[PDB]
């Protein structure tokens, strides 16, 4: 406690790393967020999904 | 709005469970500090104490 507020600072600087990795993520994956579905039949074309 | 990850500043009681091994009998204390006949210093006497 003499020494001050380095572990509030290393925490808040970890906390904000692990935030912007959230976010990261979310930009990198959540372009649309219309979920659509694979249809049933598949026949396009003779190409193979 | 939103969440924070923080400290504790909380005290809690003490309890201690003490592991010691046999042992019952005392060791010389004394009377190598009560020996009449003491060695000299370059021919010093060493004396295991268990
Ligand atoms: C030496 O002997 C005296 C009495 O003879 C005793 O009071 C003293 O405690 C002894 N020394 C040690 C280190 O026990």
């Amino acid at each position: 406690l003499q020494y001050g507020s380095f572990c509030t600072q290393l925490n808040r600087a970890l906390t904000g790393i692990a935030v912007e990795q959230d976010k990261n993520t979310q930009e990198v994956f959540a372009q649309v967020k219309q979920i659509y579905k694979t249809p049933p039949i598949k026949d396009f074309g003779g190409f193979n999904f | 709005k939103g969440i924070y990850q923080t400290s504790n500043f909380r005290v809690q009681p003490t309890e201690s469970i003490v592991r010691f091994p046999n042992i019952t009998n005392l060791c010389p204390f004394g009377e190598v500090f009560n020996a009449t006949r003491f060695a000299s210093v370059y021919a010093w006497n060493r004396k295991r104490i268990s």
